[PDB]
């Protein structure tokens, strides 16, 4: 078993796969920043600095709207696999108690 | 049909005289404010006439 797992990498590809995974969909969020949702530009201080409040509102709300739909996908992502984790965990825990 | 071209570039740009100048009647901006004009640079402008 020492020099199985020493010298195959594959056995630990549920551990690595997991890791993936949310570095993936952080990754994807952290991207999503730069998306524009049809607004002028991506990025919040220079509408501000470009537009006056009366006209820079309309961008904005486009920029949040995009920005918090994505944020709670990202978060029904997140607990859904924290929900098959969980689930996991509790089959381990039964695994080390039988 | 024949509008002019020009560049204009390498400089520093005062638009609150322009701005100011409320004699010319059409003054109107749509990618940018003029009050936030006076305070923004660019890579470069084109002016026609």
């Amino acid at each position: 078993i020492q020099d199985s797992l020493s010298s195959t990498a594959s056995a630990l590809g549920k551990l690595q796969d997991v890791v993936n995974q949310n570095a993936q969909a952080l990754n994807t969020l952290v991207k999503q920043l730069s998306s524009n949702f049809g607004a002028i530009s991506s990025v919040l201080n220079d509408i501000l600095s470009r537009l006056d409040p009366p006209e820079a509102e309309v961008q904005i709300d486009r920029l949040i709207t995009g920005r918090l739909q994505s944020l709670q996908t990202y978060v029904t992502q997140q607990l859904i696999r924290a929900a098959e984790i969980r689930a996991s965990a509790n089959l381990a825990a039964t695994k080390m108690s039988e | 049909y024949a509008w002019n071209r020009k560049r204009i570039s390498n400089c520093v740009a005062d638009y609150s005289v322009l701005y100011n100048s409320a004699s010319f009647s059409t003054f109107k901006c749509y990618g940018v404010s003029p009050t936030k004009l006076n305070d923004l640079c660019f890579t470069n402008v084109y002016a026609d006439s």
